[PDB]
This record gives structure tokens, C-alpha cells and sequence, in this order.
């Protein structure tokens, strides 16, 4: 039976060369004699291509194939929500299977241009330096760079975090990583209740090239399934730098011509083929969402690396992370003179931009003059109030990880440094003001906290009512 | 004909036909059977090569996913036929050709071939217009001729579809004539944004009494790339009718057309050829050439395509983007050292030329000014290295000047956009000609010596900038 | 089984087998015949590849000079097994497990394969204890996290050896458990030095009353690239056994794990595959993944790795050094230039992290200060370029102080070895955490601005810095 069993060939690499197998389909998986997983790609004039799933140790050249004739389906279902899953969704923290009940293509086309939406709805990180600068909207495509440990992956967990519940599902999707890590991070989601709606596909360095590809295209499918549910998505999928290594592997070892950095040709429909699957859809398939927070990796800031090149021209704005400005206090450092953000202050409330906004005004100033406070030996007031209110609303931007502020704790904080409160004081102090502040707040005036939220703006009351508050508050200083 | 499908390799087709039977070289086929439990036939390919042995090799315009060997495969008996004319207006097509809008089938009189003939040496002309745009920089020190194909160059993020919008916004909702905009390797983003942007200021059919003056041809990210290597050529089989058949005088807004070459260094390795200079193909010159000659001014009308290029890693040298060049009548290389300074539109006011940046063409007072203005920004580059280290000290009163003059240049040369209204956060100034060329002209006199530079920057008009 | 040798180009032999036999993937092969008139059977190779046509091929781990076509080859029916436990320590071991040390056969209780599983992602730890080195760089900022695994990197002759041998001292002599040392990629001497040292400091046995607690395994320069590929998964094999099988808290010291790579470049290309960046393998990432996740801590017990890595041309962009990092909890990037000039360990301040440096597992004095050490360092190091020429006369009385601050904490992060007393010419000092995360407290204060620069170079804490 040549059309739909067939013998393997060569078993080099992680790669296989079935021959036969007439029937099979672009896209098809096949099986093998040890029971082995694998898809096909290069249905050639008389052999078939397979690049293996797993270890390939176990075929042997004279074993048959069978074509399972299915085309890559991973299931689907709420029963996830808090499963660290695999690569083909299989359990890998022992709780026993996943009820699934519809199943979804690994692969499958990305909304259209009608089946969306502009970004308008707001979706918050618990970061000040983000949500306030850098506004990530629902249904946006948002990316995240930075070098080796450059607080990167803290901006991701502290986020999922920072999701009140029924607001939005999460997926975390780990491509490279290693199995220790993951665990240190689904390990802080759980004693924080976060991972009641966030599903872990991970594979680690160990696992088998093959499935390094699928992570992110898995955590993609299970989190559309949310999307077209009406419900909304954030996706962060870990380093793509790792998985666009990772389909290097599989075109040398099919013999398929490389390029540049001797990645393939087809290195921009990795990422181009799954963040494009993130979208607003419009209300009339659900008003449904999902928000890609992609990582990148540089190698010495060097942003115009290929593959960095690549997915910055892919997303609608960024968030560089810098290795020179963390020791310098900066932490979480964000560099806020490069970061952006397309969607625009469009995924921002009210509230939020009449702080944000001038804050922004701010910000942007004391970047032109920042480089001279070192060497200003006589400059002038109208000069000196940039280089005074610089490094103050700085050491508001500064977080300690794993603590995401509320919108009202945003606003509210934002509010003491950028009206001339935290002004005249000291900045190797006001980091501790605030943290007295937002929980003598919290503590004492839940009352007003509230009041802000509702009315989602700051009344000519509050303000008052604010200004009252911080005063007689830095006056306890 | 009927041949069958012989190798699936990614995008490519290798599909075998009997001896007598022989598709042309890009002659479309078209495959039977594809996606999960349905028979659809979207599997359009392009014939590019005759591998011999009974057998073409062919790219697909849609995803091979699915398919199979020995799936037959027809040819059609001519090109891949996209529908063109008016009614093409207001709706959104494919690659192929198919509405992608959701308002009906296309009700239209003829197809047309993608691939056809550019005009011959006597069907050119010479008159060179202006096309004031309102940018403190464009009309200024590299002006657009009407009937000339513009290049705005930049790399990642830089503004250069910011950039495409104001000019659609500026030139294209006001154009006395159709307008074309295509969508060559994108974000789908700017796409349903320039869709339902172009919907509120009634571009499109706000119902329809087809008062439509643009027509829209979507190829995004998404799609395989024998797809965006193609897009453009839809985008312009549909603007060789409005040029020659309805004698108008449209415009070719091509988001990217580096994607176009991008998509087409993909097909190459993976066809057979040897890669080149960078990797990309053999034909790199071939492609991109003659799917920019046609894309022109002829005596039967005009066609004045504002057209952007991907600069890959901010190299010009790349042979992508440098390609280009010598089909344009002027380019707007955007800097992302002078985007990181807050300028925008981030454009290097040196590097971004234009033809008709002749006195013969547009003024004395325009060229004059023009140059005036870029030797002080070449005084001031020259100075920089130099101040940066040397001071200032011991600079002469007369070079002194020449900062200040220059950094009051360099802001003035700063304005927000109408579509930027979010990324510079005040209101926009449309800035034409005169009114632009008086300003310097007030600059380069010192008689704004006492004006700080902070004055400049971010105006409208040189009043703005005493306000 | 028994097949017969077809091809022997270099270190690859492509043996053939009956279509029956196929030995597995990975499954080591022996050949019957080889050296100058003797019949030994040191040629043992490793099938990783089907060619296919009743075909492995396969890398020796042994020179195949000698070797001829029709030698019989055998399939032993798994992997190489390399024997393990206890009769392991104070010895030194081969590639293949053989006494390499002329102390006897190698009395062990079992083999263990040098392939093995990695440990169940629910086989793994997030305890973060510390672990106090001794150097007045590393324990601030950037520590050690115990089941962690540290990457020291650094170009051709830096410090790395010095630096794994410092370790051995402080920490591996006084570790209260085994400790191996794997030999891949290196010099003979750092082999019988070590070797000589260890002996004299009783870590080895002084006497067979086996008080041992390091077993080594060397793979030096000299052998064929098959071998340091693998003598990695030697000296671990045998340590997935102390940590799992004895409970144990064992160290695994690997002097270059880049050799690990390299000697996997050079097959690659010679079994018949296709280059990578920078001419590396395709499967770069799968090979020095498989072998980095089993060097770890499990639940069972775990494995304090101080690996270090070889920087080709001192380039970090370098795939196969780059390609590290992501294994691990800490680094320690020595540079070349801050070598250059006297200070040791040549370590940049700045390159070189760890996770560990968070206020919620060490502290907030050994927090800050090791920050406002690097502001201070990342001040100076901006400020260089710009004093450096454009002097100092302008510098405010506030930033001048940075400068000799700086250069008082680059120089009091300078510190000489019990190794390096030939290479410093000083008696060596131990500085733990507390008198360094003072010593430094007492500098960032300017209660020690009166003080010279090379009063705290090359001095052990900060009293010896004030002598």
C-alpha cells in the first residue's frame, strides 16, 4: 500500500524521508511504527519529507508510516485555564488529562480587514511607565525588547498579574526557556491567583526542534478560541528570537537555501503568519480581542539585527528595555525616549491622559536638556525646573517587580510629582513616599479611591480633595 | 489544460503537464482541491519556468496547505486576469482580483492582464509639474512632478506611511482625479485604518451613488509571498485603465514596495536559481524594473505614484531599497537618528533630492533659499563633531551664527501631521509653498536672530513661530 | 550486529549494516582493527544518522587513522555506557569511561548512559539560596544561585581557568559534598596542575582510604572532535548519579563547555549537513540545549554547575557563546580591555547579571549598594569619552567626584588570587559578603575621598585599603 503506508528511508537528524505515501497532504501528519509524531513538508517527486516531532531515535530505516490524514488539530477548551501545557497540548504538570470538547488548526488564516476594529479599548499592565507612555490597547500588537536580563519577562509576568478577573485570558508561551525558569514563574502566578485564567505552553531548550516552532502557533490557536468567544486575549509569547532559531534547523536539515544569518526565506511569515492571528474584531463577530506581547532578544543593543528588524516592523509600537540605565535605579527600565506605541493614547481612559498626556509633554522635555544637569554650571531657572521635575517623575516610574499598581494607585501617584508636589523634595527619598502614600490612601481614603475609578476622571472635587490629601501628606515627610 | 501536481515545496508548484501541453511562462494555472472537507479554488498559481521534462514550475497566490500530488492542475490560456475599470471604485480587492470587502460580487466590463508591456519610448513626455504637498521640507529641498514616481525612503518605523496618509490626506481626498492605493506587504492595521478613515471624509461610497474616486488592493503580511510580488501589479493593472483608457490622471499610493521585492527573494532560492548581493535573487533588477515603467506618465494621461521603500537594518546600500532609486524624480530618505531628536517628519534634509529642484522649473527664490538653507545644515554637520569637543569658545562670531540659524532651521523644518494629531499632540498645519519659502527666507536673513529655537518647532507658519 | 566499514573521511565512518540490522540513533558502534601491527579496540564511534541504503553514519571517538574499508563494526545494543557511583572519585576518566590515571581498573557497582532524559518539568526546584564565592565582584553583583548554573564567559585568555580554579578553592575543597571537574576542550597542563594541586590540598587520595569528593573526567585539545562533544556528558553522566541515586549536592566544574561546541561544528558540516551563522551547525541549539537541563537541581538533590565559555574573537554576537546565556541564573563576562589594564579578575561590572540580585533573596544594603556601585560605573563610563577631550576645568564640583569615586570602586574591585600569586606577585584575600558590601558602602559615602586610587587596587577589604 503505497498510498496511504509507506517505509522510512533515512532517519537523519530529527528529520525523516518517507517514500511513498502518495496520498499525503501538505500539512498532514503522519505516524510512525514506534509511534512517533510528524509533519509534512516536502512532498517531493517521489519521497516525502517529514521533520519529526520528538526523538528520532527510535525510527528505524525499513519501519512503515502511516498518513494519519488529519492536519495538525490541537484541542481546545476553558478546561485549561491554569494547565501548564505542552506542544501538541498534552499535561506536563500532572494533573491528568484536559477535557476537550471542539478542536481547533495549529494554522489557520488571521482576521481580515473588515473582520476588524481600530484599538480603542484600554488594557492595563500595573506598570506606570507603560499604561501612562506606552498605551497597549486590546486587540494590538505590542512588542517587547531587550538584551539578556533586561527585565523583560518581569514586564510580562507582572501584567498577566495585573488582570482583574473575567477581564482577560492569558496565555504565557515559553520558547527556549528553560524548564527551571518556567517553573520559578508558574510557580509566582499561582500564589498570586493568577493562573486561574493563564495556560503555559512552554518547550524547553531540550525538547525537540519541531515543536519549538508550534509553541507559539499553539498558544495562539487556544488563545482565538477566547477571541472569537467574545472574550479577549493576551498573549506573551517568550523570546520569538528563540523560535525564529528554531526554524534555521528545520530548512538546513531539509536542505532548503538560507539567506542573511543564514536564516530561510520564509523567516518573516513566522511571525508575520502569528502576530497578524492578533486582533479587535469588529462587533459584528463579537467585539472579541487578544494582545500579543512578543520578546525579542537583542545582542548588544543592536536593534537593527534581522530578526529584530523584522518583528518591529510587524507591531504597532515598542517597549526597549535598556542594559546600561538598570543599576542607575531605573527598575524596571524602560526606555521611555525610544518606547511607542501606534494605537496612540487611543487605548487610554480619560482619567489617565489628563495625567499621561502632560506627562508625556513632561517627559519628552527633559529628554533634550537630561545630558547637561552634570555639566549645568550656571543654566537657567526656566531650564532648572525641566532638570527638578526630571528625575522626579522618574523615580515614579521606578517599581519594585511583582507589585502592579492599580489604574486608581496610577493616576493618583502620578498626580503628587507631575502638579508640583514632589517637587522641592529629594529624590533619593520620593521612591518611599509614594509607597507610604498609595497605602495611607488605600488605608485611610479606600473612600475617594473609588470615587476615581467609577467616574473613571478626576471631578474639580477629587482634585481638592486630593490636593488636601498629598500636602498635609508630604507634610509628613 | 490538465496536468498534475508533481512536488508541493512550500509555496512552489511543480506541476506536470503531457508533452503537447505547455503553460506560457507566466501563464496563471489554477488547482482542484484544498482545505479541510470542502473543494475550493483559490489555488491560483503563476507559470515561471519550463523545467523541461514535461513539467512547469509555478508559485501559488494562496496557501498550498492541504494540497496533494496528482491533484490536476489547468491552464487557463493566458495570464491571471484581475477586473478593471470604474467599477473597482470604493471596494476592496485581492491579488486575484476578488472583492475582499463584503459589498457584492465586482460588476465589471473588462479583466486585464497583470502582466503587460510598458509604453514605448514615444509614449512619454517631458512637462514636469509641481505637486505642493505642505510639508516644511517636500516643496522645499525635493518637490514632487506630477507624473513622477516618488520614492519615500526609511527604515523601521519612520513615518513613511504616516507619511503616505498626509499625502492622501493633503493631495489624494482633494486630487482632481481617481486615485489608487495598494496594499503591498503590511499591517492589516493600516489597512482597516486608512479604510474607515477614508470612509468618514467620503472618499469611498458613503452610499451607493458611486461618487467613489479611489480603488483599494489588499495583499498583507499574512499572505504567501508569490502574493505581495504580485499586489502591486493588481494595484496597477487597475491604474493602466484609468491612465490610457479614461485619460484621468491618478495617483499610485503603494504602501512599501520593498515588500514586493522582499516576497520576491523568497520565490527565488526556492525555485532554483542562485541567490545574489545579500541574498536576494538574480532577477532582483528585472522584477522591480518592469513593474515601474508602467507605472507612469504617458501622453494618454498620468500617473503620479507616491511610492515607499523598506530600508532593511538602515542600510541604503542594501540592493532592495537602493534599487529604487534610479526609477524615482526624487526620494525622502528619513533619518531614525533625526526621528530619535523629536523632528518629524523625520527627514534628512540633505539626503532627499527631486528633478525639478531647478530654477527653470520653480523659482530663483525657491532654489536660492532651498540651498541657503541646506549649507548652513552642511556648516552645522561639519561643525558638530567638531563643537562636541572643541566648544565654542573660540568660534567665530561669524560661524556662531551659523548654529543658531541652523538649529532654528532644523526646528522649523518640524511640523505635526493631521494624522500624527496623536504622536505630537498639536493641532496640524498644512504649510504650502510660499508660505514656507518667505519663512526661511525671514531665517537665513537673521532678521530672527533673537528668536529662541524652541520657537520653531512644532509651527505652522513662521508667524506660528513669533507666537 | 556486524556491519562493515564504507567510508571513512576524517572522524566520520559510514559503516553498513544488512537491512536488518540498524543500530539505533545515538547507539555506539566498536571497530575491530586499527593502529601500527595490533589489534585494539579503541575505536568506538556513536551512529547519529540513517543514510538511508542500509547506512549509518557515525563519529568516532577515537582516531581513525589506521582504519580500513571492510572492517567489521558491532552494535552493542544501546548507548556508550560509562560506568558510575562512588568508585569513580579520585580517578580520571576517558570519553568512554577508561582509567586514564594508571591507578587500576575502575572498580564501579553500574554503567549509566551518557543519553538520558531530562529531569519532569514537576521535577524541578525555585529555592534561591545563595552562594558566597570570595571575589569583591561576584557576591555583589551578580551571586551565585545554588542548583543554578553559571556562565563564565570571556575571550582567548582572561582569567576563566584562574577563575574556575578560585572556586575549586573556595568553594569546592570546603563543599560539604562531591564535586566533578569536566575536561572539555582544553590544555593538558590545566589537567595535571589541577590534578597535582588537588592532590597536595588532600582533595584526592592521599592514601586509598578513598576520602575523595571529585572525580574528573579529561577530553583534552588533542583528541578528535567526537570526543570533547561528548566528554561533557561523561563527567555528567556521573554526576546525574550523585544527585539523584546518593541525594547529594554535587558541583560540576567545566572548564569551556564552547569546546563542547566547536568539536560539534566540526562534525557537522562533515556528516553532511548544512552551516549555520557563522558557519555553526544547524543543530546548535539542540545540542548544547539536551546537555544544560540535565546539569541542573532536582528535587532529589541537586548541581551547582560554574561553567565557563569560549568567546570567539571576542565577539558576543558569536552564535555558539550567545547561545549560553539563556542557561543561565548569573554571568560573569570578563573583558579584554578591563584586562588591559591590570585589574583582575578582568570582570566587567556592568556584563555580568544574576538572578539572584533582587532585595526579596539577599538583602537591601547588598541591593543598593551594588547598584549605586554600577550608577556610579555607568556615570564614569559615560563620562569618559567626553572628559577625555574635553578635559575636566567645566566639570561641576558634583560630577567630579563621580570620577574619583568610580575610580576608587574600579580599583577596590580588583583582587588578587590564591591561584594568581604568580600573576599578582600579592598574598591572596578572601572577601565575603559582608566585609565587601561595607568596603564599598564606605566608598559611595566619600568617607574615603581623601584616599588614594591604588589604595584599593589589589587590596583585600577595605582596612587593607586604608594601610
Amino acid at each position: 500500500k503505497v498510498v496511504n503506508t509507506g517505509t522510512v528511508l533515512q532517519v537523519g537528524d530529527g528529520i525523516a524521508r518517507i517514500h511513498g505515501l502518495d496520498e499525503v497532504m501538505a500539512g498532514e501528519l503522519v505516524e510512525f511504527e514506534e509511534g512517533t509524531i510528524g509533519i509534512a513538508l516536502n512532498l517531493e517527486s517521489n519521497n516525502v519529507g517529514v521533520v519529526l516531532m520528538g526523538d528520532g531515535l527510535m525510527i528505524q530505516e525499513g519501519s512503515s508510516v502511516k498518513a494519519t490524514g488529519r492536519i495538525a488539530q490541537i484541542p481546545v477548551s476553558e478546561a485549561y485555564l491554569g494547565r501548564v501545557i505542552n506542544a501538541l497540548a498534552k499535561p506536563i504538570d500532572g494533573r491528568g488529562e484536559i477535557t476537550a470538547s471542539e478542536s481547533r488548526l495549529i494554522e489557520s488564516p488571521a482576521p481580515g480587514i473588515m473582520s476588524r476594529r481600530s484599538v480603542y479599548e484600554p488594557l492595563q499592565t500595573g506598570l506606570i511607565a507603560i499604561d501612562a507612555m506606552i498605551p497597549v490597547g486590546r486587540g494590538q500588537r505590542e512588542l517587547i525588547i531587550g538584551d539578556r536580563q533586561t527585565g523583560k519577562t518581569a514586564v510580562a509576568t507582572d501584567t498577566i498579574l495585573n488582570q482583574q478577573g473575567q477581564n482577560v485570558i492569558c496565555v504565557y508561551v515559553a520558547i527556549g526557556q528553560k524548564a527551571s525558569s518556567v517553573a520559578q514563574v508558574v510557580t509566582n502566578f499561582q500564589e498570586r491567583g493568577a493562573m486561574e485564567y493563564t495556560i503555559v505552553v512552554a518547550e524547553t531548550a531540550d525538547s525537540p526542534a519541531t515543536l519549538q516552532y508550534l509553541a507559539p502557533y499553539t498558544g495562539a490557536a487556544l488563545a482565538e478560541y477566547f477571541m472569537y468567544r467574545e472574550r479577549h486575549t493576551l498573549i506573551i509569547y517568550d523570546d520569538l528570537s528563540k523560535q525564529a532559531q528554531a526554524y534555521r534547523q528545520m530548512s538546513l536539515l531539509l536542505r532548503r537555501p538560507p539567506g542573511r544569518e543564514a536564516y530561510p526565506g520564509d523567516v518573516f511569515y513566522l511571525h508575520s503568519r502569528l502576530l497578524e492571528r492578533a486582533a479587535k474584531l469588529s462587533s459584528l463577530l463579537g467585539e472579541g480581542s487578544m494582545t500579543a506581547l512578543p520578546i525579542v532578544e537583542t545582542q548588544a543593543g543592536d536593534v537593527s539585527a534581522y530578526i529584530p528588524t523584522n518583528v518591529i516592523s510587524i507591531t504597532d509600537g515598542q517597549i526597549f528595555l535598556s542594559a546600561d540605565l538598570f543599576n542607575a535605579g531605573i527598575r524596571p527600565a524602560i526606555n521611555v525616549g525610544i518606547s511607542v506605541s501606534r494605537v496612540g493614547s487611543a487605548a487610554q481612559i480619560k482619567a489617565m491622559k489628563k495625567v499621561a498626556g502632560k506627562l508625556k509633554l513632561e517627559l519628552a522635555q527633559f529628554a533634550e536638556l537630561e545630558a547637561f544637569a552634570q555639566f549645568a554650571s550656571d543654566l537657567d531657572k526656566a531650564t532648572q525646573n525641566q532638570l527638578a521635575r526630571g528625575q522626579r517623575l522618574r523615580e515614579l516610574l521606578k517599581q519594585p517587580q511583582s507589585a502592579p499598581l492599580t489604574v486608581e494607585e496610577q493616576v493618583m501617584t502620578i498626580y503628587t510629582g507631575t502638579n508640583g508636589y514632589l517637587d522641592s523634595l529629594e529624590l533619593d527619598q520620593v521612591r518611599k513616599y509614594l509607597v507610604e502614600l498609595r497605602t495611607y490612601v488605600k488605608t485611610n481614603k479606600p473612600e475617594f479611591q473609588e470615587i476615581i475609578s467609577s467616574t473613571k476622571t478626576f471631578t474639580e472635587e477629587a482634585e481638592a480633595l486630593l490636593k488636601e490629601a498629598i500636602q498635609e501628606q508630604m507634610e509628613r515627610f | 489544460n490538465l496536468g498534475r501536481i508533481a512536488q508541493i515545496i512550500g509555496p512552489v508548484l511543480n506541476v506536470a503537464f503531457p508533452p503537447g501541453k505547455m503553460p506560457n511562462i507566466y501563464n496563471a494555472l489554477i488547482v482542484k482541491g484544498r482545505d479541510t472537507a470542502g473543494q475550493p479554488m483559490n489555488v491560483t498559481c503563476e507559470v515561471q519556468q519550463l523545467l523541461g521534462n514535461n513539467r512547469v514550475r509555478a508559485v501559488a497566490m494562496s496557501a498550498t496547505d492541504g494540497l496533494t500530488r496528482g491533484m490536476e492542475v489547468i491552464d487557463t490560456g493566458a495570464p491571471l486576469s484581475v477586473p478593471v475599470g470604474g467599477p473597482t471604485l470604493g471596494r476592496i480587492f485581492n491579488v486575484l482580483g476578488e472583492p475582499v470587502d463584503n459589498l457584492r460580487p465586482v460588476d465589471t466590463r473588462t479583466t486585464s492582464p497583470i502582466h503587460r508591456s510598458a509604453p514605448a519610448f514615444t509614449q512619454l513626455d517631458t512637462k514636469l509639474s509641481i505637486f505642493e504637498t505642505g510639508i516644511k521640507v517636500v516643496n522645499l529641498l525635493a518637490p514632487y512632478r506630477r507624473g513622477g514616481k516618488i520614492g519615500l525612503f526609511g527604515g523601521a518605523g519612520v513615518g513613511k506611511t504616516v507619511l503616505i496618509m498626509e499625502l492622501i490626506n493633503n493631495i489624494a481626498k482633494a486630487h482632481g482625479g481617481v486615485s489608487v492605493f495598494g496594499g503591498v506587504g503590511e499591517r492589516t492595521r493600516e489597512g482597516n485604518d486608512l479604510y474607515m478613515e477614508m470612509k468618514e471624509s467620503g472618499v469611498i461610497n458613503e452610499q451607493n451613488i458611486a461618487e467613489s474616486k479611489v480603488a483599494l488592493v489588499y495583499g498583507q503580511m499574512n499572505e504567501p509571498p508569490g502574493a505581495r510580488m504580485r499586489v502591486g501589479l493588481t494595484a496597477l493593472t487597475m491604474a493602466e485603465y484609468f491612465r490610457d483608457v479614461n485619460e484621468q490622471d491618478v495617483l499610485l499610493f503603494i504602501d512599501n514596495i520593498f515588500r514586493f521585492v522582499q516576497a520576491g527573494s523568497e520565490v527565488s532560492a526556492l525555485l532554483g536559481r542562485m541567490p545574489s548581493a545579500v541574498g536576494y535573487q538574480p532577477t532582483l533588477s528585472t522584477e522591480m524594473g518592469s513593474l515601474q515603467e508602467r507605472i507612469t506618465s504617458t501622453k494618454e494621461g498620468s500617473i503620479t505614484s507616491i511610492q515607499a521603500v523598506y530600508v532593511p537594518a538602515d542600510d541604503l546600500t542594501d540592493p532592495a531599497p537602493a534599487t529604487t532609486f534610479a526609477h524615482l524624480d526624487a526620494t525622502t530618505v528619513l533619518s531614525r537618528g533625526l526621528a530619535a531628536k523629536g523632528i518629524y517628519p523625520a527627514v534628512d534634509p540633505l539626503d532627499s533630492t527631486s528633478t525639478m529642484l531647478q530654477p527653470r522649473i520653480v523659482g530663483e527664490e525657491h532654489y536660492e533659499i532651498a540651498q541657503r538653507v541646506k549649507e548652513t545644515l552642511q556648516r552645522y554637520k561639519e561643525l558638530q563633531d567638531i563643537i562636541a569637543i572643541l566648544g565654542l569658545d573660540e568660534l567665530s562670531e561669524e560661524d556662531r551664527l551659523t548654529v543658531a540659524r541652523a538649529r532654528k532651521i532644523e526646528r522649523f523644518l518640524s511640523q505635526p501631521f493631521f494624522v500624527a494629531e496623536v504622536f505630537t499632540g498639536s493641532p496640524g498645519k498644512y504649510v504650502g509653498l510660499a508660505e514656507t519659502i518667505r519663512g526661511f527666507q525671514l531665517i537665513l536673513s537673521g532678521e530672527l536672530d533673537s528668536l529662541p529655537e524652541q520657537a520653531f518647532y512644532l509651527v505652522g507658519n513662521i508667524d506660528e513661530a513669533t507666537a
